[PDB]
């Protein structure tokens, strides 16, 4: 819809693009025409997804304008230069897919970050610089099907509550410094593709590592 | 040193019939695989 | 999960167990191990239910610890000595079944109590000391299948919204003190078993007040 051009133009003007432009985002035109870079629309009627990748987006992201798009379900900002703590995507309670792969977001994600995002199906946080523990609210996402957090700086144990996530089919936590013992609930989960490799001090079933310290 | 420690760790795992998986000299940690060689 | 033992032990310590014990509820252990008495779990992994009956549970129960159990769906505390007002179970917005039969709960239940309990399907409030009118929020429970409030001291008129209820199959209001007029909108039904027995003052025609003490 033409009305959806107004929040999108504000979003465009809130981000710093260092490799490219969003000149196609022209106020007063319909973002669903086919002429707008990186816009997906439901049935060609209403904005449902924003895919702004490889534009060297720099600084942070705010969601106060994106929240004015009633039917927005997907955000993909992969392969940019964004930094700082995770932006407040939890204000977009209807979001179904969040992809932030290959940026420089940092910090420990607040444990309750994901509490309001009940519709989230896909969460890609890989290849960033997140630190600290996996936020416990991620395991409370009723609809989550895929979690990718590989290539970060995470530490601490893997929450066993991943094993109770009914819809979870892909779990990539590799290349971090997670530790402790792999939860049996994850090892036993049927129809799960899980990758826990390159977590040096993690032991147990899925990583094929005996926990016992051999003192030689 | 670290290289000699992890050599001895690899030998210990071999004697148990496993692969070496984890070796830290500063933490004196040696872990082998659960699977067999 | 081991993380669920903490609120359960807190709940265990917050009530007085007069006639039995919950020795199986041990801190630092998983309540889904198969060893915790009175615990249901979903797929042997996470706590989904508590059923602690005939242990002489005395005093008041608070919901501040049960809220920390993310996947709790069913609560059964039947045949105990619990007392005071109906605890604030509306904090557990995901609860599917609430069973409090044969206790000493008292007072009038706040009318809007059940507004937030949308997922609720089974509600057993029978054999207590509840007073006042039937809370009308009960009639707007979307998924409510069974309602058991018999053997209380309720008063007032039966709300007509009970007959426009989505999935209600049982409504037992027997042995109370209800009055007013029987709704025709509950006699019309679709497989609604209704037990209104032993509620004498409900007759539709308000005639001469015989049998008056």
């Amino acid at each position: 819809y033409v009305s959806e051009s107004e929040p999108l133009v504000r979003f465009k003007n809130s981000v710093k693009i260092t490799k490219g432009d969003l000149n196609s985002w022209r106020e007063g035109t319909d973002p669903c025409s086919g002429k707008w870079f990186g816009i997906y629309c439901q049935k060609g009627l209403t904005v449902s997804g924003i895919h702004v990748t490889r534009l060297g987006l720099s600084g942070t992201i705010t969601v106060d304008d994106l929240k004015d798009l009633p039917n927005l379900k997907t955000i993909r900002l992969d392969n940019n230069l964004l930094s700082g703590p995770l932006p407040h995507f939890f204000k977009l309670r209807g979001l179904k897919s969040l992809m932030l792969s290959n940026n420089s977001f940092s910090g420990e994600i607040r444990d309750d970050f994901f509490k309001d995002m009940s519709k989230l199906k896909r969460l890609f946080l890989d290849h960033n610089k997140f630190e600290g523990s996996i936020p416990s609210s991620i395991t409370q996402l009723p609809q989550l099907e895929e979690l990718h957090m590989q290539s970060n700086n995470l530490t601490g144990e893997i929450p066993p509550e991943f094993g109770s996530m009914k819809n979870l089919k892909v779990l990539d936590l590799s290349t971090n410094s997670l530790d402790g013992i792999v939860p049996q609930s994850i090892a036993d989960k049927k129809n799960l593709a899980v990758n826990l490799t390159e977590n040096e001090y993690l032991c147990g079933p899925v990583v094929d590592v005996g926990c016992e310290n051999i003192e030689l | 040193g670290r290289i000699g420690y992890c050599f001895d760790c690899a030998r210990a795992c071999m004697r148990r019939g496993k692969y070496i998986r984890t070796c830290s000299f500063e933490r004196k940690l040696c872990r082998c695989s659960i699977s067999d060689i």
